[PDB]
C-alpha cells in the first residue's frame, strides 16, 4: 500500500535521489488540501448506504433480467452477493480517496476482479453500470456546496470520478 | 509502506469496515504535523553533503582505527571512505524519506530489514553508524518542532542499531 | 474500546513494537479535534431532553400506525412509549459517548453488537431509529465542526441500521 | 483497552448517565496536557536502547550471582530473555502513558506475570529492581528540562512512576 | 442441496465409509412420507393464485400504511403491489419446493441465505412476510398429514422471518 | 451421544448379556410412541422463536434489573447473547426429546454451563426462570389438542419436563 | 453411538441449527423398519446358542488345522474351543445390538475398531470369523425384511474382515 | 450434490416456475421404485469387497505387467493404492444410485481424476477395465433373483449401468 | 532429552567448571561398552512384537477379569489401546537404553501418565504387572549368551531393569 | 541437547517408531569417534588457561583500541580485562563441551542462542571472539583426528559469529 | 528413501542448517559398518534361490494347508506356487536392499507401506511369511557381524507381520 | 531423497533384479573413498561463511549495478535475501556431496528457482556468477593439501563441481 507521500518516496529511492524542490512543493500543496480529501471521504462514508441501495435500485429498474428468474441477481444470496460487490468497490475507492493513490484499490480489490466475474457468470458490464451509479451519486454528494465552507473541489472531484472510473474499467 | 495513512486504512481493511472519525481524526494529525515535517525535510536536504562530509569524520575520529586497519570492511582506502560516506548518505536520505512520508515505512523497508545480517555479513560495525547519526543530530541547526520531528527518525535508526 | 489511541497501541502492540512518530501524529489529531468533539457532546447533552422528546414524536408523527397498532413491541400503550423514548435517549447518548472518546468504539460494543438480533427479535423496524437520528441531526442547533463531528456518528448509527 | 477517555465513558454507561460537567471539564484539561504527555512518550522511547541497557549493566553489577554459572541470567539464551522482558515491560509502560491508563500494561503484560516466574525460576525481586532502575532513567529523560518548551510535567512524572511502580509490584 | 439424501450421503461421504442400514433407513422414511408431502404440493401449486391473492390482501390489511405510504419499499403503488404479489408468490413456490425435495433445502438456498441483508437494504419489514405466510398456512385448506408437512415448512419460513 | 436404544444396548454389553425380553417389550413400545415424539418435536420447533421471544419478554418484565444499565443484559451485545443461550438451551432440549435420552443435552449444553455463568458474572437463578417460560410455552403447545389425531401423550410431556427441568436444575 | 437418531441430531447440531422435517424423516423410518429389526433380533437371541454351536463347527470343519495344530491361538485346547465359541458369540451379540440400535454403532464402536491391530498382534486370521458370519446367515432361518435386516449387519461384518 | 428431486427443483427455480404435472407425475414414480433402489445399493454394498477384490483378481490377470517389476501397480504401496481407488470408485457409484443423480460422483470422484492419472502414470485405460469389472460383478449381484420379491428392476439396472460406463469413460 | 554424556555436560556447565579427569575417565568407559548398549537395544527391538504379545497373553491369563465384559481392557478399542501402551512403554524404554539416561522415558511417556489412567479409570496396578513381564522378557533375550561374544553385560542388564523399574513404578 | 544420540532417538519418536539399524549405525559412529574427540577435549582442558591467556592478547594485539578505548564494553579497565578473559574461556569451555557430547548441543544452547542479541546489547564486536577462537585454533597443538574434530566445533563457534 | 544419510541430510535439513560434526559421525557409523553389511548382502544374493526354495517348503511343512486347500489365495495350484516362491523372492530382495542401503528405507518403501491392506485384500496370512524369514534366518549360514546384519533386517519384516 | 546407494537399490527394484557384482563392486569403491567425502563436505561447512562472503565481495565488485539505486540487490532487504540465496544454495550442494547424489539439490533448491527469480526480476545469470564464485572457494578449500592425510581426490572434485555447474545450470 502506498499513498501520495509513500509514492513519491518510493521513486525517489529507485533514483537514488533527495527529494527536489519541484517534489517538496507537490507534497506540500496535497497537505494544504487535506481538509478538502477529509471532507469528501466523511460525506461518501455517511452516505454509503443510500449510494449503494440506490445505485441497485436503478440498476435492476434498467436492467431486470438481472433479477429474473435465472438472472445472476436472482435468489437473495446472489442480490446480497451483489449489493455486498457494490458496497466493497465503495469501500476500496474512499481508501484511495484518502491515500491519493489507487494502489490499495488495485492490489487489493480491481486485481484479478475481472477473471472472478468471468469465472462465475457475472456480467462485469453490468457491474460497471453499478459503479457508473455510485460515481454519479458520491460526487453529487461529496461536492454538495451546502453545511462547508465554500471552495473549488474541482480537482479531488475529478481524482475521485478518476478511482471509479478506474474499477468500473477493470470489470467491464 | 508505513505511514499514518496506510495505517488508517490496513486498520479499517482489517476489519472489513469503511473508514470512520477514528481514523480521520489520525490523518489530520499527520497533515497539521506535515509543517514541521516538510521544514526539516527541506532542511536536512539542503545541507546534506556538508552533514555527510561532517559526520564521516566524526566516526574517523571517533574510531580512528577505521582509516588505518587493513581490511576491505574499514575506511583505510579510498575505495573503504567512499563506501562509508555512501552509507551515511543512505542513513540521511533515509530520515527525509520519513519526514516526507510522515512515519517510520521507508526506513523500515530500505534500510533497517536485513539490517542485522549486512552488518554481520561484512563485518560493519553498528558503532559507527550511531556515532555518524548521533553527529548530524548535534549539527542539523534545526530549531522547535522540525528539530523534534529530524530527532524522533534519527533516534529511530540508533534504536535499530542499538 | 476502539478509540484513536486504542487502535494507535493496538497497531504498535501487533507488530512486537514501540510506539513512533507514525502514530504519535494519529493521537495529536485527536487531541485537536477534541475541540470540536467536546462542544458537540457538550450541546448535546445540554439539549437532550427536548432532543429526545422531538425525535420521539417525528417518529410517530411519521409512522403513525406505531401509536395505535396492537403489540407490545409499538408505541400504543404508556410502557411502549417509555421504552421508544428510552431507546432514543440510548442513542443520543451513545452519540455523546463516541464524541468524548473519540471513536466509534462505545457504540460499536454497546449498541451496533447484536443490534440487528435485537431489531429482528423484538420486532423493532429500523427505519424508526432512522428517523429520530434524523430528526436529531436536523435539530441539533450545532454550527461548524462541532457539527461536522455530531453528524459523523449519527450518520454513523444510521449506516449501522440500513 | 481503555485510554482516559473510554474509562470515564465506561462508567457512565454502567450508570445509564450522561457525563456531568465535572467530567467534561476533568476530560478538557487531558487535552490540555496532550502536548507533554507526547513529548515523555517520545523521550522515553527515542531512549528505549539506553533505558534498558545501562539497567541491566546496573543490575548486574549489584547481584553479580545473576551472571555466575548456574544463574538465572547465566548463558546468552536467558540474558537475551531478561534483556527482552525488559523491553516488554518498558514498551507496555509506554502504551500506558500514551493511554492515561493502566489497563494495556495490566491485561497484556502484568496480569500472570508473576506466576511464569515463579515457574520458571526468575526472581521477581530482581525483576522488580530492573523496573526500578528503568524508572528512574525514564523519568529524568522525559523530564529533562532541556531543548523543549518550559513548562511543568509534575504530574505526568508521578503518573508514569506509577506505571512503572504498578509493573515492579506485580513481579516482587 | 439439503433433502434427506444427500444428508445421508454427506454423512457417509464425510466418514470416508459406504452408505449402511443406518443411512438407507433414512431414506426410506423420505420415501415414506412423499406420499403426504406430493400431495401437499400438489395442492398448494393447483390454489397458488388464490392463495398469493388472498395472502396480499391479509397483508394490505394487517398494515394498511403499506399501501398509503410513499416509499419505492411499499405498495403504495402498482409496481410496488406487483413486487409484494412476487414475492409472496417466491414464499409459496419455495414451499412446494421444499415438499418436493424433501426438506429445507430449496428453500435455504434460495431464499433465507442473504434473506436478513435483502431484508434490510431494501426496507422491507419482516411481519409482512410473516402476515403473508399466516394466511397461507390458514387458508390452504389441507387436512391429515399434508397439512403438517405444508405447516412445518411455512413455519420454517416464519422462524427464519423471527 | 446415546438415544434411548443405544443406551440399553451400551447397559448389555457392559454385562456381556443379550437382551431380555422386558427389554425387546420396552423398546418395542418407545417405537410405537414414536409418532408421538415427532410431534412434539416439530411443534415445539416450528414455534423456536415465539417461545424464546416471549419467555424473555416476560422474565424482562418480572426481572427489570437485568435490562437496567449496568445489568447482565444491558446493551444489544448482553441481550443477544441471552437471547443465544435461550436458543440453545431449547435446540438441545428438543434434541433430548428426539433421543429420549438426555445424554446429547448434558455433554454438549448442560456440562460445565454452570462454571460459565459464574465466571461471567451472568445469575444462573434468572437463566432458571428463562428456562421455566420456555418450558411452560412448549408444553402448551406441544400437547395443544388442536390438529392432530386425538390421544394421550401425558408420559411424554412428562419426559419433555424433565429435560427442562434438569437444564434449569444445572445452572441455578 | 452412530444410530440413525443420532446421524439426525450430530446433522443439525454440526450445523448449529434446530431439527427440521428433513431430519424427522430420517427418524420416522427408523421407527417404521424396527418392527422387522426386532424380530430379527428377537429371533437370533432366543436362537443364540444353537447358532453358536454350529458356526463354531462350520469353522472346524472348513479349517480342521485350527484344532490340531499346536498353539494358543488355535482351537486345539479346550481353553481355544473355549475363547472361539466366546468370539463367536461376541459378533452374534453385536448383530443384535446393531438391529436394536438400528444402525452400526454398536458393531463399530464395540467390535470393529481395533479389529485388525487385535487380528495381527494374536495371530487369528480372518477367514474364521467370515466362515461363523456366513454360517449364521444361512442358518438363522430369517425370511422376509426381517433376513434382510440381519444379512446387512452380518454382512457389514463381514466387509470388515475382508 | 443434488438428488433426483432437487434436480428437477433447480431446473424449475432456473425458469421461476411451480412443477407441473408431467413432473409431480415422474417424481412420484421415482418414490414408487424406492423398495428396489434400496435393494441395490444395500446389496452392491454388502458386497464391496468381494466386488473389488475379484475384479482385481481378474485385471492383474488379464494385465500382468502392471504387477511386474516396474509397473503401476507393483509394491504394496501402489497395490494398495489401486484397490483404494476402485473402493472409491465403487463408493461413489453407490452414492449416485441412492441419489438418482449422478452429482455426487461427477464432482466428488469423477472430476479431476483424468489429470490425476496422467501426471502420475498411471493407466486409466487400465482403471476402465477395473471399473468395467466391477460393473458386471454388481449387477449381477444387484439384479440376482434369489431371495427377494419377484419383480423387474431393468430400468435399474440399466441407471447403475450407465454410472460405471460414467466413471469408466472419465478415466479412460 | 539428555544422553549420558549431555548429562555431565550440563551439571558441568552448572557449575561453571571444566571437566575433571574423574569425569573423562567415566564417560570413556561408556564409549568402551558401547557395543554391548548397541546389542541390548538391538535385540529388544528386533523382539518387540513377541515380547508385548507374550507380556499381555500372560496379563490375561493372571487377571481375567480385564477382558470380561465391562472390564477395562474389553473390546477391540480398548485391548488395542493397551496393547499399544505396552508397545509405547517399551519403545521409550530402548530409547533410554541407548541414551545411557532416563530423561527421553521421563518427560515423553512417564511424566503425567498416573494422572491419565486415574481419569480413565485404567488399573495402573496391571499396567505394572505388564511393564514387569516386559521387562523379564527382555532382559531374557538381551542377555541370552547365544550367538553373541561372550562378555559380561551385568551392569547393563541393571541399568535396563532400572528404566522398567522406574516406568512400573509411576503408573502403579 | 542436541547429540548423535539424541538425534537418533528424535528421528526414531518423530514417527512413532522403535529405533532400527539405520539408527544404531549413527551412535556406533559417535562411540567410535568419541577416541579422537575426547583426546582433543582432554587437551584442551588440560592447557586451558595458557589458550585463554594467549588469545585474549591477540585480541589486544589485533585490536589494541579495545584496550584504551573508554566505555565499559572495551577491555580499558582491570573490570573489562577480566570479562574478557571471562568471555573466552566460555568459549574455550563449550568447545570441550561439545567434544566430550559429540555434536553441537552444548554450544548451541548455552552460547549460540541469544548471541547476536547479546553482541549488539552489550556492543562487543565479533571479530574480537573470532579472532580468539582463530588463535585458539593455531595454538592448540593437536594433531591428526583430534586436531579435526578441535577445529570442527572451532570454526562451528567462528561462522556463529560470522 | 530412509537410510542413515538421508537421515542426517533430513535432520540438518529440517532445522534450515548446514551439515555438522554431529551428523557426519553418524555417515562414518554407516560407512565403517557397510563392511559387514555388503558381506551379507553378497552372500544372501549368491544363495538366493536355494534360500526361495527352502523357505517356500518350511512354510508348505508348517502349514500343510495351504499346499491341499482350494481358493487362489493358496498354492493348490501350480500357479499358486509360483505366487508364493515370488513372495519369498521379494521380501529376501529387500533384505538385500536394506543391507545396501543401511537402512529400512528400501523395505519401508517397496513392501511395508501397504502391507497390511493387501494380505487383508488377499487373504494372505502373514504366519506365512514369518515363518519363511524365520527360515531364511536360520539358513542363511552367516557368522559375526554379518549375520547380525542380515537378522536385523529379517527380524525388521517380522516385526511388521506381527 | 536419494543417496547413491539407495540409487542403486531403487534401480535395480525397477528390473525386479538382485544386484550384481558390478554393483557390489562400484558401492565398495564408494564406501573406500569415504573419509576423504567427509573432509570435502567438512572444510567446506566450516569455511560457509567466508566462501559467501567473499563471493559476494567479488560478485557486486565485478558487477556494481546490482547495488546502485534501484538495483536488484540494492537496500538492506533485498541484500540481506541474495546472500540467503548464496547460503541456502551452498548449503544443499553440500547436502548432495554427503549423499553422493544430486536428488536433495535437484528437489529442494534448484526445482522451480528459475521461475521464481523470473518472476522477481532477478537477473539469474548473476546467480550463476555468484555460485562460480563460491565453486573455486570450496574446491581450493576442500582439495587443500594442508593439514590432512596426502592423497588423490580429483574424481571427489569433479563431482564437487558438477553439483557447483548444475546449480549454476539450472538458474542462468
Ligand atoms: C582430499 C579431500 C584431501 C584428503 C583427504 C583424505 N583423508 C584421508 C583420511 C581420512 N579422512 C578422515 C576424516 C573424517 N572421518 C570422519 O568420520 C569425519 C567426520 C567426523 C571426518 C572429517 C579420517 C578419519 C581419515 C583416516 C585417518 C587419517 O587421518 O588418515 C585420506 C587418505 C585416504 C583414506 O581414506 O584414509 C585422504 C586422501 N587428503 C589430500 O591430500 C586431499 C587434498
Amino acid at each position: 500500500m502506498l499513498d501520495a507521500f509513500a509514492k513519491v518516496v518510493a521513486q525517489a529511492d529507485a533514483r537514488g535521489e533527495f527529494l527536489t524542490n519541484a517534489q517538496f512543493d507537490a507534497l506540500s500543496n496535497l497537505v494544504k488540501e487535506g481538509n478538502k480529501r477529509l471532507d469528501a471521504v466523511n460525506r461518501i462514508t455517511s452516505n454509503a448506504s443510500t449510494i449503494v441501495a440506490n445505485a441497485a435500485r436503478a440498476l435492476f429498474a434498467e436492467q431486470p433480467q438481472l433479477i429474473q428468474p435465472g438472472g445472476n441477481a436472482y435468489t437473495n444470496r446472489r442480490m446480497a452477493a451483489c449489493l455486498r460487490d457494490m458496497e466493497i468497490i465503495l469501500r476500496y475507492v474512499t481508501y484511495a480517496i484518502l491515500a491519493g493513490d489507487s494502489s490499495v484499490l488495485d492490489d487489493r480489490c480491481l486485481n484479478g476482479l475481472r477473471e472472478t466475474y468471468q469465472a462465475l457468470g457475472t456480467p462485469g458490464s453490468s457491474v460497471a453500470v453499478a459503479i457508473q451509479k455510485m460515481k454519479d451519486a458520491a460526487i453529487a454528494i461529496a461536492n454538495d456546496p451546502n453545511g462547508i465552507t465554500p471552495g473549488d473541489c474541482s480537482a479531488l472531484m475529478s481524482e475521485i470520478a478518476g478511482y471509479f472510473d478506474r474499477a468500473a474499467a477493470a470489470v467491464a | 509502506m508505513k505511514t499514518p495513512i496506510t495505517e488508517a486504512i490496513a486498520a479499517a481493511d482489517t476489519q472489513g469496515r469503511f473508514l470512520s472519525n477514528t481514523e480521520l481524526q489520525a490523518v489530520d494529525g499527520r497533515f497539521k504535523r506535515a509543517v514541521a515535517s516538510m521544514e526539516a525535510a527541506r532542511a536536512l536536504t539542503n545541507n546534506a553533503q556538508s552533514l555527510i562530509d561532517g559526520a564521516a569524520q566524526a566516526v574517523y575520529q571517533k574510531f580512528p582505527y577505521t582509516t588505518t586497519m587493513q581490511g576491505s570492511q574499514y575506511a583505510s582506502t579510498p575505495e573503504g571512505k567512499a563506501k562509508c560516506a555512501r552509507d551515511i548518505g543512505y542513513y540521511l536520505r533515509m530520515v527525509t524519506y520519513c519526514l516526507v512520508a510522515g512515519g517510520t515505512g521507508p526506513m523500515d523497508e530500505y534500510l533497517i530489514a536485513g539490517l542485522s545480517e549486512i552488518n554481520s555479513t561484512f563485518d560493519l560495525s553498528p558503532s559507527w553508524y550511531i556515532e555518524a547519526l548521533k553527529y548530524i543530530k548535534a549539527n542539523h541547526g534545526l530549531t522547535g518542532q522540525a528539530a523534534v520531528e529530524a530527532n524522533a527518525y534519527i533516534d529511530y535508526a540508533i534504536n535499530a542499531l542499538s
